[PDB]
C-alpha cells in the first residue's frame, strides 16, 4: 500500500557523476537548488540522465584497442577484402643506403665478404674441418655429418620449425637425463597412474580452478603494427619487406591449412603427408575468452550498469507472478532502452506509445512502458521523485479495486534532494 | 557493508566558488591555506595552459599532504590522468630509473580520440577455400583466396578473402553458423559465438547464444576512446594488434620494458598533432604524485631538472616528510626537505600546519561515522586526548580494536572500558620504545 | 605429513568471549598477546577493514611465529595467508616495490561463483573427425542414462580429453561442462568382445539413473596476483607456477581492479581479504618500508602481520638506529602486540605438550630435569633434546626415557653458552677473526 | 516449434567411429 | 609545431644577434648576457661553418643566469635538418648498455648526412574507375580515369595496379598519390564533393620531385649492424654497436662524400648537468672529441670545486683539469633589477598575462630578493587568482595573495628550523605528539 | 613458445611456491595410497660461517617449514 | 638481374625498358638495359680481421647470411 525502494549508485554511474561533477561545476549546490526550484535546466536533465542510465548518454559499444592504424577506408558476385593496415609512423630511408650498403653491387664487396665469413671459414665445414664435425659427431650421436654446418648458418626460428629428429646413434654421448625419461612416459598417458599424475598437476590446477570459463580482464589499449618502413623508388625494397612481414613458411606455421585444402592435396594430388608444411605451431590460448582483444558488449552488463534497472529488473523477478504496469515519466530515450532490454533478453507481454481497452480487456498482459480512466490495472509502478505533485496526480489518474505503490529511488544523487523537497 | 580503507572519508578539497574554504566541508579539517593553495592549482591544471609545474607538499608526519593530493584527484575527475607513485616504484631491475620516471611523465598525459571503425559483422553460412595449383612450391601459400558468406540481420553479402584475413579467422576457429566480427582496421576478428536461431541446446563447450547483428554488415561506427601517451608508446615499441609475423611473434614473446627513443615519442607526437589537427582528438594534461620525494636520488632529481622543462611534460606534485636532511646519493649535500636546491627553485612549496586537540577530536568522529562506528563522547574526549598525547595515527587506528571488543561485549557503543582495554591490548611506538630501553635480552 | 616446530597449535585457544584458556588448542601462557590476536583475527573475520599494519615484538623464543602460526589456523578455510620472510622481498628479476605489490595481491583473494551443468551416463556410440594432419577435430558424442537418450557435437578440446583417458562404448562417465572434466566412473557393459592390446580392468557400475543434465553451482577462490599473471601475457599460467612474472604493468592491475569490482557488484565475485605474514622484518631495507607506509593505504590491501625479535638497532640502508629497526613514519601505522618470557611452568607445559606430540614418554624426573634446563639457557634447546633423548633410548632397548638418557644427550650435544665456553678457552684451535690459527699439536 | 541443428561439415577428414559392438577407422 | 604548451624556454626564439654579431638589448624572446650571447653566436657561426669538429665548449654560472636559455637559444637558431641533441646528464647510466657506449651514441646521434634523391609521383583527381572482372578471375583488366585542375586522362590497369587499387578502397572523387616505381597508393583524401576534404592538385602529373633526407649516423650503423633491424631505432634495443659496423660506416660516409653522393652535417650535442657524468666518462670523451666525425658538444653545469664522481678529490666546475684543458669556458653573469623586470614581463606576455605596473614591480622586487625562476612560477598562479575573483587583470592583491600561499626556498628553510621536531632530521627522530 | 625454449638455455626461474604446494599435496596423496615412499636425506653445508645474514633467515623460515 | 658466379647472389633490378608500354601503369620499376657486356670479372683484396671471423661463426642465433 506504500512502498519506496533506494538502490544505491554503481561505479560507472559514479565515474559519469564524478565527471560530470568536476567538468560542468558551476556552483554544484546551487545546482542541486536549481533541481530544487524546477542553462541550469540542461545541467539538470543531464544530471537525470547520468542519473537514470550510462547508455541514455552514450550508446556503449565494442571495447577494442585504439587500433593505431592506417589502411583503406571507404569514404561511401563479391567485394573483397584485403588486409591493408599500415603504421602511421613512416621511417623514410633512401635508396643510397639499401643499394650500397644493403644489396649487392658490382662495387659492393657484401656478396664476396659474406660468404668468405660464412661457409669458407666456417669451422663446420666439413671440407676443412673433418676432424671436428667427426668429434661432434661421435659427441652428439647426429647421423650425418652436414647437421652441424647447417645448424649454425640456419636463422633460428626457422631450425625450431624444422626441428623434428628421431634417429639418434645409440653409441654416443647425448644422454637421456631422469626429467627425460619422466618426459617421455608422460608423452602419452592416462589418469589414475602415479607416474603421471606426479608429473601432470598443472593440468590439475587447470581443470580444478574452473579457469577455462574465467572472463578476460585486461586488453590493450592501443595496438599497433611494426613501424613501416618507406623507401622511394625502390620495388625491390616493397617485395623485401612483403617477403619479411608475411614470409610463407612462417604464416603456414602458425596457422594451419583448411581441411578441404588437406583432403584435396593429400588424395586428389597424391601430395605425401610427411611433404604438407608444418601447422598448427600457434600456442593454444587459455580460454576462448582471451581469443581477442576484442570484448562484445554484453547484454547482461546492461542490467548491471544502471542500479535502477537491476532493482527493476530484480522487482520484475519477483513479480512476474502478478500483473503491474510501469511509468517511465518525464525522461525521453528510456522508452527504447527498456524496450531493447525486454526485447534483448528476457521476452514479456507488453505494449508501447483503443488498444488501450484492448489491454484492459485482456488480464494476463503486463503493460510496461508509458509516458507522461485506467482502473482495470492492478499495480502501477513509477518514480514519485518528481517536482510537481500535480504531475503524479495526472499520472495516478490512470490509477481492480487495489492500489500498490513502489516508488523507484536512487541515493547518493540529486534524486534524494529532489524526494526530500 | 562497504570496504573502507584509510582516507576514505575525503570527498574533495571542499571549497567556494569565491576560492574560499568552510572548515569542515569535503570530509576536510582545518589546513585552510594548503586547501585553498591546491585549489588555485586545480583550476591551474584545468587551464590546461602551462606545463612543467611542481609544487610541493611540505610538512611533518602525519599531517594530510596524501590527504590533499587524493583531494586534488577527486576535484579533478576520471578524465584527467591521476598517476601516484612512491619514490621507492622508480628503481626497477629491468630499465634504467630515468625511462621508469619518463614512462610516468609520459603516462600522466592522457588523450581522448574519436575513432571510426569498419566492421564486417554476421553470422557465417558458407566458407569455401580455393586452392592453388602449387601448393607446394615454396612460394605463396596453400590457398589463393577464401570466399566467406556472411548475412547480418536485414542484410547478407559474400565476402572474398586473402590469406592473411582468413589466418586470422582460423585462428579465432570459426565454424559453419558462428556470429563472428571482422574489424577491417586491424584485421582482428572476434568469435562472437554461436547463432541462436540453431539448437542451443547440444553443445558441451559452454558457448554462448547470441542473436543476430543488427544493422546491415559492413557498418562504420564512431568510437570514443580514451587512452595516455605511454600506450601510444608502449604499442609502437612492442607492436601486436596487426597480422604480421611480427605482432604474432609479438605476443607470445616476454614483455620486457625497454629505453624507449626520443624519435619515438617524436614521431607519436607529430601524429598526435595530426590527429588534433583534424579535430578528432583533443590534449588533456594530468597530474603525477610522488610521494616520499626524499627516497629518490640525485640521478633522478638531476633529470627531473631536464625534464620539466618539456613542451608537453604534466604538472607533478610532491610530498616529503624531511627537515633539514641530506639528499640521499650524495655525501655531504643538506638540504631542505631532502630535496636539492636546484628543484627548489622549479618548486612552489606549499606548507601544512599540525593539528590542534579539537581538529583532531572532529577527525576522529568524522572516521568512526565512517567506518560505521557509535562512540559516545567520554570515549571520543578519551580518544582525543590520546591522540594529542601518542599520536594522530595511533588514535585513528585504535577505533576498529574498541569496535572489536564492543561487539564482542554485545554492546554497539563504545564505552570508556573499551578504550581503555584496546590502550592496555595495543600499545603505541614511545610505550614499546621504554619497554625497548628497559630489556636486556634485546625485546 | 612430517611433523614439525609448530605442528602443535591447531588455532588459538580463545573462547567466544576472545577469553583464554590457559591452556587450549595447544596453546600454554601468553594471555595479552593470544587475546589482541584474537582481536585481530576477529577484525580480519569481519572484512570491512582494510590495510591495517600489526607489528608482534618481543624476545627470541617466545612464540611470535608461534602465534602467527595460530592466527593462520583458527583463520578458516579459504582465506590466503602469505607467510613470507624479510628476504624473499630481494631479487633479480624483480623491484622490491614489484616484490611486495605481488605479495600484497597474493594475499587477498576472489571467490568467484560459476554455473556448472553434470552430464552422467553410459556412452553409447563416439564419432570423432579429425584431418588429415590431426589438427582440425570434430565430432559427435552419443551419451545416455535409462530414461533418456541424447546427442551432443563435440568441439576440439573435449575430443582431446576423450582420447587421453580412451572411453570405449558402454563406459560410464561424468562430464563437467564448465570445468571440463572427463571421469570414467567404470565400465558398465563388460562386452565379449574384449581387445588384447587394452589393459583396462575398470570396475563394473550400476547404469545411472534420472535425467542426464544437472545444474549445480560452484564457488572457487583465486587471488588478485594469479588473475594479474593470468591476464599478463598470453601463457600466464605456466608463469603462475614458473615464477616468469617479470614486472606486471601498472595498466593490468588498474583494469583488474576495475574489473573485480564490476565482479562485485553483479554479485558474481566477492573479495574476501587476507593476512600477509613478513618474519623477520628488519632484514627489509627502507625503500620497502616506505612503499609498505604508501601501499597500506590503498583500498585492495590486507592486514599486514609483522613480527621482530630486535630492540633499538640499525635499519638497513640507512645509517641512524631505529626502536625495533622499522623507522618512525612505519611505527605510527602499526599497532605494537608485545610478548613476555616464561616461567618455569609454562615451560614445562610446553615441553609436555611437546613430549605429547612427539610420541615420546618422558617420567617426571625427566621432565623436571628438562624444565630446569629450558628455564636454564633456553626453551628450544630442550626442545630438541627430547629427540636425542628418545633414540637414545631406544637405542637402549626401553620404551620410556628415563633421566639418564637426557642426561647422556646433554653431555653429547652442546648448547650456545657451553659452545661459546669452549670456543673461548680454546681460542688458538679456531679461526679468529683476524684468520690466525695453530693447527699443529704443539 | 523446435530449432534445427547446426550443419556438421565432415567433409575432407578421416573419420574414427567407435560403436557398442566394434570399432571401426575411415582414413584416407 | 607539435605539441607545444607553454614551457620554461618557450619564448626564445634564437639569438637577438646581428650580421656583425653584436648582441640587441633585447631581441627574439631574450634579453641580458651580452658577452654570453656574442660567444653562443660565434659558437653558432662555428657550427654553420661546418670545417670545425670535436670542440668542447662550457657554459658556467650561478643557477638561474640564462645557461640552458643560451642553449635553448642556439637550438632554435640552428633552424631545420642540422641535428641537435639534448640530453641530461643522468641518462646514460644504463642497464643494459655501457656509459661509454651510450657516450658513442649520442655522439653518433649528432651528426647527419644529406643525400638528395628524386622520384616520379602520379598525384591527381580520380574521375572514375573501371574494372571488369572475368569469367573466372585469371586476368582482371580495367581502365582508370584521372584528373587536375589543368589535365585529363585515361590509363590502361594490369594486375598488379588492379590488386593495389582494390586494396586501399579507390572511388571516384578521391584524391590519390601513386607510386610508380614501389607501386604504394596513398589516399590524400576526397576532392570538393558535396555529396577529409583537401583541394584538386595542380597540373602536369608523372612531375618530378626532389627530397632531401637527413639521416643520423647512428641510423647508419644500427641498419648496417645486421642483427639489428631500424626497429631498434624506435624500441630502444641496440644493444652494444660493435666497433667494427662503426669504421665501416666511417669509410663509407667518407668515400661518398669524395664521390659526391652525399655531404655532411655536422650538429650540436648539448650535455646538461655535466656534472653528474663520473671520471671514466670524462675520460672518453677526452678521447672522443679527436675523431673528424664528432660534434661540437655544450656542456652546462654550475657547481664550483666539487667532488668528482667515482673519484674522491675535488675539482674545478666538477671537471677534472684535462676535461677543463680540452675546453673553452662561457661564463654567465647574474641578472640586476631591469633584465628580471623585461624577463618577467617577456613572460607575462607569452604566458598570456595581463599585468598591472605596480604588481609587475612588486614581481620584480621578488625576482630581485628571490631567485628568478620563483617569480616566473608566481606570474601563473596569481593570474588563476585573478580570474578567481572575476578579473581579467592581475593586481597587487593577487600577487600579495601567491606570495602568501605559495612559499619560496628562504621562507621554507626559516620554517623548517624554527619548528625542527616536528620534522624527521638525519637521524630519524620526529615528535609527531602535539603536546606533553 | 614450447619449442623455442627447448632449444634455447634454459634459464634458472624463480619457483613459485604455489607449484610446491600442489606437488607436496599430490606426493601426500600418493603416499596415501601406499604406492610411493618419501625417504628424507641429509644436506650438508660446508663453512656456514661464510652465508650471509640473508641465508641465515631464509634458513630459520625453511627449518621451521614441513 | 644480377648473378654472380661464386657467391652465387641472385638480385632483381627491375623490368626491362622495351617492356614498358605492355600496360599505361603498374608497379614494375622500369630500368633500362645495361651498357656494358654481360660478363664483368674483376679481382679485389677482402681486409678482414680474426675478430670478424669468430663473430662470423659464433652466433647464439643463427641466420647471420640472410
Ligand atoms: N585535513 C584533514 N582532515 C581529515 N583527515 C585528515 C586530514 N589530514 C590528514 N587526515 C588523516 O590523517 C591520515 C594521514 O593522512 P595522509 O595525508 O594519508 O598522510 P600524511 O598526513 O602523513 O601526509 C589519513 O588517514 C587522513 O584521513
Ligand atoms: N604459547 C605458545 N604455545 C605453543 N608454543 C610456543 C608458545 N610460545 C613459544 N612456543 C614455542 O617456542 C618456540 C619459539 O617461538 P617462535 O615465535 O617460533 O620463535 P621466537 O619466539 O624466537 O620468535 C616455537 O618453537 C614455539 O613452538
Ligand atoms: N637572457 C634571458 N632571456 C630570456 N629568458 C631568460 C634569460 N635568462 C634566463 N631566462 C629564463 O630564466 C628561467 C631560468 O633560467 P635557466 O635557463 O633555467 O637558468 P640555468 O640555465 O642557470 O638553469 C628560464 O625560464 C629562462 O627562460
Amino acid at each position: 500500500i506504500e512502498i519506496d525502494v533506494l538502490c544505491d549508485l554503481t561505479q560507472r554511474q559514479a565515474k559519469l557523476y564524478q565527471v560530470l561533477k568536476s567538468q560542468i561545476s558551476t556552483n554544484y549546490d546551487a545546482i542541486e537548488n536549481a533541481a530544487t526550484n524546477d542553462n541550469l535546466i540542461n545541467a539538470v536533465m543531464q544530471f537525470r540522465k547520468v542519473c537514470n542510465h550510462p547508455d541514455l548518454f552514450e550508446r556503449a559499444d565494442v571495447d577494442s584497442p585504439f587500433s593505431f592504424t592506417t589502411f583503406g577506408k571507404t569514404t561511401s558476385k563479391f567485394t573483397d577484402l584485403i588486409y591493408s593496415s599500415r603504421n602511421p609512423i613512416k621511417y623514410s630511408l633512401p635508396r643510397l643506403i639499401y643499394e650500397d650498403l644493403i644489396l649487392p653491387n658490382y662495387n659492393n664487396d657484401v656478396d664476396i665478404a659474406n660468404k668468405l665469413k660464412n661457409v669458407k671459414f666456417n669451422i663446420f665445414n666439413p671440407s676443412t674441418n673433418y676432424e671436428l664435425c667427426l668429434f661432434l659427431s661421435k659427441l652428439t650421436g647426429e647421423p650425418s655429418l652436414n647437421e652441424f654446418f647447417r645448424v649454425s648458418t640456419t636463422p633460428l626460428l626457422k631450425r625450431v620449425i624444422e626441428r623434428t629428429n628421431g634417429p639418434k646413434n645409440t653409441d654416443s654421448l647425448s644422454f637421456k637425463t631422469i626429467t627425460q625419461e619422466l618426459l617421455e612416459v608422460t608423452r602419452n598417458a592416462p589418469s589414475e597412474g602415479v607416474m603421471a599424475s606426479l608429473l601432470n598437476v598443472e593440468k590439475h590446477a587447470y581443470e580444478r580452478e574452473y579457469l577455462n570459463c574465467i572472463q578476460r580482464g585486461y586488453h590493450p589499449n592501443v595496438s599497433a603494427p611494426p613501424v613501416t618502413i618507406e623507401v622511394l623508388g625502390s620495388s625491390h625494397v616493397t617485395n623485401s619487406i612483403n617477403n619479411e612481414l608475411f614470409d610463407p613458411l612462417i604464416s603456414q606455421a602458425l596457422s594451419d591449412i583448411p581441411a578441404i585444402t588437406q583432403y584435396n592435396m593429400h588424395v586428389k594430388k597424391g601430395i605425401p603427408v610427411e611433404d604438407f608444411p608444418k601447422t598448427g605451431l600457434f600456442p593454444e590460448p587459455l580460454n576462448k575468452n582471451f581469443s581477442s582483444n576484442i570484448s562484445m558488449p554484453s547484454m547482461d552488463r546492461f542490467i548491471t550498469e544502471s542500479a535502477k534497472l537491476r532493482k527493476l529488473d530484480e522487482l520484475l523477478v519477483k513479480l512476474k507472478s502478478e500483473g503491474h504496469r510501469v511509468l517511465i515519466y518525464f525522461q525521453m530515450t528510456k522508452m527504447m532502452d527498456l524496450m531493447e532490454e525486454y526485447l534483448t533478453y528476457r521476452q514479456y507481454n507488453h505494449i508501447r506509445l483503443d488498444l488501450v481497452h484492448d489491454w484492459q480487456t485482456n488480464p494476463e498482459i503486463f503493460v510496461f512502458l508509458l509516458s507522461t480512466n485506467l482502473t482495470a490495472a492492478d499495480t502501477v509502478i513509477f518514480y514519485d521523485s518528481d517536482w510537481n505533485p500535480t504531475i503524479d496526480s495526472q499520472a495516478m489518474d490512470r490509477a481492480t479495486r487495489q492500489v500498490t505503490v513502489y516508488r523507484l529511488l536512487v541515493r547518493g544523487t540529486i534524486e534524494e534532494r529532489m524526494r526530500d523537497r | 557493508v562497504t570496504r573502507t580503507a584509510a582516507h576514505t572519508h575525503i570527498k574533495g578539497l571542499g571549497l567556494d566558488e569565491s576560492g574560499v574554504a568552510k572548515r569542515v566541508e569535503g570530509g576536510f579539517v582545518g589546513q585552510i591555506e594548503a586547501r585553498e593553495a591546491c585549489g588555485v592549482i586545480v583550476d591551474l591544471i584545468k587551464a590546461k595552459k602551462m606545463s612543467g609545474r611542481a609544487i610541493l607538499l611540505a610538512g611533518g608526519p602525519s599531517t594530510g599532504k596524501t590527504a590533499l593530493a587524493l583531494a586534488i584527484s577527486q576535484e579533478l575527475g576520471p578524465k584527467v590522468p591521476f598517476c601516484p607513485l612512491v619514490g621507492s616504484e622508480l628503481y626497477s631491475v629491468e630499465v634504467k630509473k630515468t625511462e621508469t620516471l619518463m614512462e610516468n611523465f609520459r603516462r600522466a598525459i592522457g588523450l581522448r580520440i574519436k575513432e571510426t571503425k569498419e566492421v564486417y559483422e554476421g553470422e557465417v553460412t558458407e566458407l569455401t577455400p580455393e586452392d592453388a595449383e602449387n601448393p607446394l612450391g615454396g612460394y605463396g601459400k596453400t590457398i589463393s583466396h577464401v570466399i566467406v558468406g556472411l548475412k547480418s540481420a536485414k542484410g547478407t553479402k559474400t565476402l572474398r578473402l586473402d590469406p592473411t584475413i582468413y589466418e586470422s579467422i582460423q585462428r579465432e576457429k570459426v565454424s559453419i553458423g558462428d556470429v563472428i566480427y571482422i574489424e577491417a582496421n586491424t584485421g582482428a576478428v572476434k568469435r562472437v559465438g554461436r547463432s541462436d536461431a540453431y539448437a542451443t541446446e547440444f553443445d558441451l563447450e559452454t558457448e554462448e547464444y547470441v542473436p543476430l547483428p543488427k544493422g546491415e554488415v559492413h557498418k562504420k561506427k564512431e568510437i570514443v576512446q580514451d587512452v595516455t601517451l605511454h600506450d601510444l608508446d608502449v604499442a609502437n615499441a612492442r607492436p601486436q594488434g596487426g597480422q604480421d609475423v611480427i605482432s604474432m611473434m609479438g605476443q607470445l614473446l616476454k614483455p620486457k620494458k625497454t629505453e624507449i627513443t626520443e624519435k619515438l615519442r617524436q614521431e607519436v607526437n607529430k601524429v598526435v598533432a595530426k590527429y588534433i589537427d583534424q579535430g578528432v582528438a583533443e590534449l588533456i594534461p594530468g597530474v603525477l604524485f610522488i610521494d616520499e620525494v626524499n627516497m629518490l636520488d640525485i640521478e633522478i632529481f638531476t633529470y627531473l631538472n631536464k625534464a620539466l622543462e618539456s613542451n608537453i611534460a604534466p604538472v607533478v606534485v610532491l610530498a616529503s616528510n624531511r627537515g633539514m636532511t641530506t639528499v640521499r646519493g650524495t655525501e655531504d649535500v643538506i638540504s631542505p626537505h631532502g630535496v636539492p636546491p636546484d628543484l627548489i627553485d622549479r618548486l612552489l612549496i606549499v606548507r601544512t600546519l599540525p593539528y590542534d586537540k579539537d581538529e583532531i577530536r572532529t577527525i576522529i568522529e568524522r572516521r568512526a561515522t565512517v567506518e560505521r562506528l557509535q562512540v559516545e563522547s567520554s570515549a571520543l574526549d578519551l580518544l582525543a586526548t590520546m591522540g594529542t598525547e601518542t599520536s594522530l595515527r595511533y588514535a585513528l587506528q585504535l577505533l576498529a580494536p574498541c569496535g572489536i571488543l564492543a561487539q564482542t561485549s554485545n554492546r554497539k557503543e563504545i564505552v570508556v572500558n573499551d578504550v581503555n582495554e584496546a590502550k592496555l591490548l595495543f600499545l603505541d611506538a614511545k610505550r614499546s620504545t621504554k619497554i625497548l630501553e628497559t630489556s636486556a635480552n634485546y625485546l | 605429513s612430517l611433523i614439525a616446530a609448530h605442528s602443535h597449535i591447531t588455532g588459538l585457544g580463545l573462547d567466544e568471549n576472545l577469553q583464554p584458556r590457559p591452556t587450549s588448542e595447544g596453546m600454554v601462557g601468553q594471555l595479552q598477546a593470544r587475546r589482541a590476536a584474537g582481536v585481530i583475527l576477529k577484525m580480519v573475520q569481519n572484512g570491512t577493514i582494510a590495510g591495517r599494519a600489526v607489528l608482534v615484538a618481543g624476545p627470541p623464543s617466545t612464540g611470535k611465529t608461534a602465534l602467527a602460526m595460530g592466527v593462520s589456523q583458527s583463520l578458516g578455510k579459504d582465506v590466503p595467508f602469505t607467510a613470507i620472510a624479510g628476504s624473499e622481498i630481494f631479487s633479480l628479476e624483480l623491484s622490491k616495490t614489484e616484490a611486495l605489490t605481488q605479495a600484497f595481491r597474493k594475499s587477498i583473494g576472489i571467490k568467484i561463483k560459476e554455473e556448472t551443468e553434470l552430464i552422467e551416463g553410459e556412452v553409447v556410440e563416439i564419432q570423432i573427425d579429425r584431418s588429415i594432419t590431426g589438427g582440425h577435430k570434430q565430432g559427435k558424442l552419443t551419451i545416455k542414462t535409462t530414461d533418456m537418450e541424447t546427442i551432443y557435437e563435440l568441439g576440439n578440446k573435449m575430443i582431446d580429453g576423450l582420447t587421453k583417458e580412451k572411453v570405449l562404448a558402454g563406459d560410464v562417465i561424468s562430464i563437467d561442462k564448465a570445468s571440463g572434466k572427463i571421469t570414467k566412473l567404470g565400465r558398465s557393459f563388460a562386452r565379449s568382445r574384449d581387445y588384447d592390446a587394452m589393459g583396462a580392468d575398470t570396475r563394473f557400475v550400476q547404469c545411472p539413473e534420472g535425467e542426464l543434465q544437472k545444474r549445480k553451482t560452484v564457488v572457487h577462490t583465486v587471488s588478485l596476483h594469479e588473475i594479474d599473471v593470468i591476464n599478463s601475457r598470453t601463457q600466464g599460467f605456466l608463469a603462475l607456477f614458473t615464477g616468469d612474472t617479470g614486472e606486471i604493468r601498472s595498466e593490468v592491475r588498474d583494469q583488474i581492479n576495475t574489473k573485480v569490482a564490476e565482479w562485485k557488484e553483479e554479485g558474481k565475485a566477492e573479495i574476501v581479504p587476507g593476512v600477509l605474514f613478513i618474519d623477520e622484518v628488519h632484514m627489509l631495507d627502507i625503500e620497502c618500508f616506505s612503499f609498505i607506509n604508501r601501499a597500506l593505504e590503498d583500498e585492495f590491501a590486507p592486514i599486514v602481520m609483522m613480527a621482530t625479535n630486535r630492540g633499538v638497532s640499525k635499519t638497513r640502508g640507512t645509517n641512524y638506529k631505529s626502536p625495533h629497526g622499522l623507522p618512525l613514519d612505519l611505527l605510527d601505522r602499526s599497532i605494537i602486540i608485545t610478548t613476555k618470557s616464561y616461567n618455569e611452568q609454562e615451560i614445562k607445559t610446553i615441553l609436555s605438550i611437546r613430549a605429547q606430540e612427539e610420541e615420546v614418554e618422558l617420567s617426571s624426573d625427566a621432565l623436571d630435569l628438562l624444565t630446569k634446563t629450558g628455564v636454564e639457557t633456553s626453551l628450544r634447546y630442550s626442545s630438541n633434546l627430547i629427540s636425542v633423548a628418545q633414540q637414545i633410548a631406544m637405542k637402549r632397548k626401553n620404551n620410556t626415557v628415563e633421566v639418564e638418557d637426557v642426561k647422556r644427550a646433554y653431555l653429547l650435544f652442546l648448547d650456545s653458552a657451553r659452545s661459546v665456553k669452549y670456543v673461548q678457552e680454546n681460542e688458538s684451535q679456531y679461526i679468529d677473526d683476524q684468520g690466525n690459527v695453530q693447527i699443529s699439536i704443539a | 516449434f523446435v530449432k534445427p541443428r547446426r550443419p556438421y561439415n565432415s567433409e575432407g577428414m578421416t573419420r574414427i567411429l567407435r560403436r557398442y559392438e566394434e570399432d571401426l577407422f575411415c582414413t584416407f
